[PDB]
């Protein structure tokens, strides 16, 4: 009559000198109880929202416009000359957006000198992806409708197309600031999205900044390259072998 | 907008009553919890897609008034 | 993992800006709050065995028919697993005294808590007596400060099973 | 991502023919088989939880290390990302039974997955033998031949092991 | 980004065990003489600006090439950045000391720098000469004796110092 | 203007959550050492028109061309917009001081303040050499926690200056 | 969105002059009770989710047409909403409770919503109903004497009653 | 019988496979950090005398009833078989932690023991508290740094536990 | 099975009686021993398809006419059977390697080799000369201390087979 009464003091007993195996130290963790810093986006991900209601106050919101800026322009400094007085002014009474704010900056000469001058468009694109939406592109669909969509109808409607998308009025909407969010996964993405944020992100530290060395050059073109468009690879040699043999 | 067409941007009252926060519920929110109604403007050049954009949500507008002309 | 401090530096930071009065006064009340909760961490610590088995012990209780065959509870290895889990709340209660916060516990325990209790079809229920209970003998085991600290925790644990 | 249907499109195109009578024939095969396609996609679809359960369920009953303190799906965040990933490869092979090609699956799921993994630090062999559990764990209710009509199947049963097999493949 | 305590927590969990008698004596003792921390970093807060500009003062006054035209600091925007991140570095030593452990510089600070310098074309020893003016600029408003309660800091002292160190060392 | 209290409030709500351990803990801070900035303030605002004379007179000591014709310093009708100012300074430290928090100060003064000093042509240095003589005399009149909470906000708001 | 001591500071600055007498004379009274008011908010928020279930309870137990089909809480969804929303309003009552000032509550929500369920339909003088009744159960979870010190606390139920009582008059 | 190498090997051998890279590490591990298993191992063996003699002078100080007439470590002889049953479970727990796995233990002292201790009536909690006492008696001895080169030991000591736990569960 | 772990254990068992010196010396030198045998399992781990092929090829070179329609090498079936049995005696090479004793060897191989070598009429020759050639192919993938002990132990198998 192993335990006739309510009382399950042997079994309780039991269960707890057989958890003992169970809560042992396993492999190693050290690097793996935060893989992020493999990643090296810990500080992306534990950065809050930020966000900006009705009645908000004097307070944070200069916060508010470093954390755009730090977002929007990357880590790249942005003297005071390059501030847009009137956009944040026109923030402070509600009359736009944090969205509307975020969409005058994108279409000032700064954010332009930075992106778009110095830079292809396929940077273009991936930084503007990185910057206003906080993911990597996902295919050559995006590249392809984003650089027909520029050649087609202006700088304007190209800005347009990340900031009043779908993808950017739900997850950011109107008054939250654009944060790093493709190392999370994201619904309905590829596995390449991840990687593409983390080859965009070099560091908390660095930024993606026209001024270097390199003169910005293409970081996930190379990343987004085979997958769209080297399924036809295998007849495509047999062809150039046919050029050749001729 | 740079030409005559760019300006007289308008002014939008929208209401997001519950025929928008039915999709709300079955979509999720994702944005903090706003308001029903409110006062938005809109740029004619974008006045067209922005306001597809608002039907498509479910949310239902007051009256629209001309802030130029 | 939220602290006082990292809250504090992450807020700080957050608006590019040198820690002013106020962050090293929340920081000052958590190094004063400090004592009474590290104390309470090594009373839960000292009495941890007698904490796991008691909370084993409430729950089956509570929920007899749990550990008929046919059914979760039954096996040694489901109860083992339960004693497994109630070391880890506890030890996250531990971890959270330790640290001022509630960042041990939102890490490990609430991070991802509704859909692993789901998949595996584990009811909070369980958690929530096993922690009912161990808030019953905390009241009983610490005096004053401590008591209130350790009953914060379990009471923020408890919630977020709820 | 291409079903079969187009993958015979882009064939004929690609070197400028018209589609054959013979593609035409097997492209018509797989129309009329298309109904027991459904049943089991459905089958992989609403016995989704099952699958996941229980090949989890095996997972960690074969290595314990993942679970305990230290172990890669221990912290209970990382057992719910465990759990969404096996429910994600589920997804997309139940997709690429559909469609009936693995385009899905090699393209939306798989190409940047091994070095996610190797970068999260995250053993592959054991997503590898995730995967291949959920493949045993759902052959068998791919197979329940109740509430519904009687037939010979052995061909998806091979499609969908070929599935779960190429998923196994790539991401270890 | 991890404090004292939560480092402590991260090891203690990694052992899958509870929090030793000896480290909670740790962590007490770190709590207990916390207020002398607190003034040593509203002390690095409070005369930030006086650091960062002596220190600038002399490393433009020693190394003079910087502020030639075609220095690497020649025009304004570029003397701007050079402040900016000296206050930066700063900055993050000072969460550090607070926090106690380097945890935030590794995290934030320091994450990607070298590699933004070597990009940048900066001389990274000039940016470690400037992080160890800043250092002896800094050790003399930490010392001061003035406007607060006697007591031995040379702990701290040794701490702040090593922050420094890492952070002209990770750049450097 | 918000104190600890009103920023933990607008965290909480932010995060759409109620309040945990850690808010409360250093809102216990906050309240629990409310009262040695209060009679700091209390010191400060028994002393306000001896600290006005003496912060003009310090100044004037330290820029003497500043009383010269040429300067804006010159006059009796600037001289009491001199007084005015730092009287403004002192009052907003004390409302500082009683809120805890450099909220009442930050948005009274730093707000608009570098571009202000552009408009009218005002040298911060004069506001700084002021407030660092009121620094020097506060030595002394106040000891203690009430003391360094005093300094601490002069020093934040002689921060923003520069 | 202003506490006591802001509040008294703006009334102070709107007058212009030094804080006098009374006015600090009430803030330490204030900053007295300040751990008496600390506790108050943290049983709030501790039986937040027991609050809210019994007001629940009751609403639906004396007021049954809500729960019949084409009531305002009918479907599944809409009484979802219900709870969330009378979760809201006692976290912003927590909120009061602890500031000391119904304006940030006020400003906040009182006026938005008043309209807004104009516009979907609700009966507001339920609401006011689940108002009282989150009025009684947190009186009934504040008032336990049990497992903290004794105290006159009359001062904080009636505050809470307060904030209760106009919350209930301003959403009707 | 088995040992930790010999467990990795049939495992895989049931799957089939060469040793992974991951299970070849941690058996390299587990050799080279064997040294510390040695010392262990020694300092059971060498105190076993200590070891017992201390468990049973708890046990039946803190267990009278044993000792009586009529109980049921009465006589010499009851007396020599208790002492013995738990000399030989020392016995088996050090050649399990030499070997790493407790397949020994439970194979040759356990398979059959709670079944012979309730058919010859002794009362199998008296059995579990003594091994718990010479669970305790054993450790303040392996703690010991005594002889040896100072070092980590901490999984080893949680390893000795779960031996001792392992016969004081299958027990009783 | 039989290690060197095991046989001390094994022999202390028989004899009743605690781990002595010469036990624990034993025990330290194959821990000690273990690391070369681990890198050793890792050459032949790694080259472990080669090392089939050629094992195969050279059976396939010593014994020619096996390969003859009509006899045990003729068809793709047997050749796959070849290929498997190399790669059988491989592994448990390895796996007795890492356990640095001739237990798995002399389990899942040796014991009734010869009872199921003569049924199927199977030449232990065959065996003999691939071992013979993974021995040879040993001595260019493993150099120094690691060779001594894989030598050892393909001879022991082939030793066994002979
Ligand atoms: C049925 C036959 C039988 C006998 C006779 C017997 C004797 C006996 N001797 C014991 C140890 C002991 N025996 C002694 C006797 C000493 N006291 C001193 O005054 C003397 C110099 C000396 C006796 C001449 C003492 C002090 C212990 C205590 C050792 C201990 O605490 O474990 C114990 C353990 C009891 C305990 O630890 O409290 C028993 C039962 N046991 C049996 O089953
Ligand atoms: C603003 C500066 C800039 C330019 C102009 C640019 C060109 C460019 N050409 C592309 C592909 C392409 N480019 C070409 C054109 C080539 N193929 C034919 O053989 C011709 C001989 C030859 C044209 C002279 C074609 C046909 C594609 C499509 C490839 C495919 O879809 O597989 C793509 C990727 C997808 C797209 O078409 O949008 C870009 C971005 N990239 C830039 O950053
Ligand atoms: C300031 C923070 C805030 C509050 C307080 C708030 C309340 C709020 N509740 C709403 C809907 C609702 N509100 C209720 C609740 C009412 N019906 C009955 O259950 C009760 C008598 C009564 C509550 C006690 C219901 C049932 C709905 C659903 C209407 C619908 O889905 O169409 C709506 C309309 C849009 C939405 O569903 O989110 C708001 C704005 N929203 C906020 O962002
Ligand atoms: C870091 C924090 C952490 C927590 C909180 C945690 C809970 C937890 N307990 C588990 C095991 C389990 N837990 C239970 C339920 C318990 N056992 C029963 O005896 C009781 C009635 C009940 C407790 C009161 C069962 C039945 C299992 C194993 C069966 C299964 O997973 O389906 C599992 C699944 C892992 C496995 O398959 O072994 C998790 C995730 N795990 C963690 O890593
Ligand atoms: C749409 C296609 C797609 C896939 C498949 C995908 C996999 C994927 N799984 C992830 C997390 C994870 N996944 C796992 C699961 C592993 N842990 C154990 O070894 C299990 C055996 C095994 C599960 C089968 C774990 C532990 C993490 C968290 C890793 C960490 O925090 O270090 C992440 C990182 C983002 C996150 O934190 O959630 C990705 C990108 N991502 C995608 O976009
Ligand atoms: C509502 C969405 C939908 C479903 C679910 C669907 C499946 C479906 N399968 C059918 C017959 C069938 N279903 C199956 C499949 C089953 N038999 C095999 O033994 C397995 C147990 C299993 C597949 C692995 C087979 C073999 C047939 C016979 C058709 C044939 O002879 O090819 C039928 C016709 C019989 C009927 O209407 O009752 C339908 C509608 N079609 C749909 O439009
Ligand atoms: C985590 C916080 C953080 C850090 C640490 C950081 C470092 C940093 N410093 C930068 C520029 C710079 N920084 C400096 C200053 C250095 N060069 C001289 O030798 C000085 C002696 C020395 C100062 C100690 C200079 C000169 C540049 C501009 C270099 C250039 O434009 O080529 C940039 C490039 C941004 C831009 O495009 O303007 C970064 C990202 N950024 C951050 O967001
Ligand atoms: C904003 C919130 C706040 C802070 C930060 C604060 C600082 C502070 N400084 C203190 C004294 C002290 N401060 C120091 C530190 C000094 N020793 C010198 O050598 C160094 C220049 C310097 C540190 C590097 C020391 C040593 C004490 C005496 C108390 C002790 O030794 O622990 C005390 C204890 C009360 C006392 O004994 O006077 C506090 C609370 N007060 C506050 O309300
Ligand atoms: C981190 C959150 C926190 C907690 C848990 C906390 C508990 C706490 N309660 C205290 C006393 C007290 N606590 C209370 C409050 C209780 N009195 C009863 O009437 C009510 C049921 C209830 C209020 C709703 C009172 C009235 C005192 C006496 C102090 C006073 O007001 O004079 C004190 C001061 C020292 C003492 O115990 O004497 C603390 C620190 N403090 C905190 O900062
Ligand atoms: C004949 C039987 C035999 C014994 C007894 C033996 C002991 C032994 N202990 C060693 C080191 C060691 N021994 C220990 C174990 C001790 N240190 C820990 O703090 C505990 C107090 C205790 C174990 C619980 C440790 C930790 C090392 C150092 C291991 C390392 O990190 O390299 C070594 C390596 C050389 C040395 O440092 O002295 C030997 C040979 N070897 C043998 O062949």
């Amino acid at each position: 009559p192993v335990a006739p009464p309510l009382e399950f003091t042997r079994e309780a007993e039991r269960a707890a000198w057989l958890a003992g195996a169970l809560t042992l130290p396993s492999s190693l963790g050290h690097t793996e109880t935060h893989g992020q810093e493999r990643i090296r986006a810990v500080g992306a991900l534990e950065a809050a929202q930020v966000t900006l209601r009705a009645p908000f106050t004097e307070e944070q919101f200069q916060g508010a416009l470093y954390a755009i800026y730090k977002q929007v322009f990357g880590n790249t400094y942005v003297m005071e000359s390059e501030r847009p007085t009137t956009a944040e002014s026109q923030l402070k009474d509600g009359r736009i957006t944090v969205r509307g704010f975020i969409r005058l900056l994108a279409k000032t000469e700064a954010y332009k000198s930075r992106f778009l001058y110095t830079t292809s468009q396929n940077r273009f694109i991936e930084l503007n992806h990185k910057l206003l939406l906080g993911r990597a592109p996902y295919d050559q669909a995006e590249i392809i409708r984003h650089l027909d969509l520029w050649n087609s109808q202006g700088y304007d409607a190209e800005i347009d197309s990340y900031i009043e998308s779908e993808e950017y009025q739900e997850f950011f909407g109107e008054e939250v600031v654009p944060f790093f969010r493709g190392f999370k996964y994201q619904v309905g993405q590829n596995p390449l999205g991840f990687n593409g944020l983390v080859r965009l992100y070099d560091g908390y530290a660095g930024s993606d900044t026209e001024r270097n060395q390199s003169g910005q050059v293409a970081r996930l073109t190379d990343r987004l390259s085979r997958p769209v468009r080297e399924q036809s690879s295998v007849d495509r040699i047999e062809r150039l072998l046919r050029s050749y043999t001729s | 907008a740079i030409t005559t067409q760019g300006k007289r941007i308008y002014k939008i009252t929208v209401s997001e009553a519950g025929a928008y926060a039915t999709n709300k519920h079955r979509t999720g929110y994702r944005a903090p919890i706003r308001q029903s109604n409110y006062t938005l403007t809109v740029p004619y050049d974008r006045f067209l897609p922005e306001m597809i954009r608002l039907h498509q949500s479910g949310a239902k507008i007051v009256n629209v008034t001309s802030v130029i002309s | 993992s939220r602290t006082v401090i990292t809250e504090v530096i992450a807020t700080a930071d957050s608006q590019g800006r040198f820690l002013n009065s106020t962050e090293l006064q929340a920081a000052f009340g958590r190094f004063e709050r400090a004592v009474p909760a590290i104390e309470a961490a090594r009373a839960l610590t000292k009495n941890q065995d007698a904490l796991v088995k008691g909370a084993v012990q409430a729950v089956f209780k509570k929920f007899p028919y749990v550990t008929q065959p046919g059914e979760k509870g039954y096996g040694d290895s489901n109860q083992a697993k339960c004693a497994r889990d109630i070391g880890y709340y506890l030890r996250f209660i531990t971890y959270s005294l330790v640290a001022s916060g509630t960042g041990p516990l939102d890490d490990y325990v609430i991070a991802g808590l509704r859909e692993v209790n789901r998949a595996f079809n584990l009811n909070p229920l369980w958690y929530i007596e096993a922690l009912n209970y161990i808030k019953g003998e905390t009241g009983k085991l610490l005096s004053g400060q401590s008591k209130t600290e350790a009953l914060l925790y379990i009471d923020h644990a408890i919630n977020a099973l709820s | 991502m291409n079903d079969v249907f187009t993958r015979a499109i882009a064939q004929a195109d690609l070197k400028g023919s018209f589609l054959l009578e013979s593609d035409l024939d097997k492209l018509a095969s797989f129309a009329k088989e298309g109904v027991k396609r459904l049943d089991a996609v459905a089958a992989l679809t609403n016995n989704a939880p099952a699958i996941i359960s229980d090949a989890a369920h095996k997972l960690f009953a074969e290595q314990q290390e993942l679970i305990q303190p230290g172990g890669n799906a221990y912290p209970h965040r990382r057992m719910a990302a465990c759990l969404r990933d096996m429910e994600i490869i589920l997804r997309y092979v139940s997709y690429a039974l559909l469609a009936g090609d693995a385009s899905v699956l090699d393209d939306r799921c798989l190409n940047g997955l091994r070095e996610t993994y190797n970068a999260l630090g995250t053993p592959t062999q054991s997503v590898a033998r995730a995967v291949q559990l959920m493949k045993d764990a759902a052959m068998v209710h791919l197979k329940s031949t109740a509430n519904v009509t009687v037939g010979d199947c052995s061909s998806l049963y091979s499609e969908a092991a070929t599935y779960f097999d190429k998923a196994a493949a790539s991401i270890a």
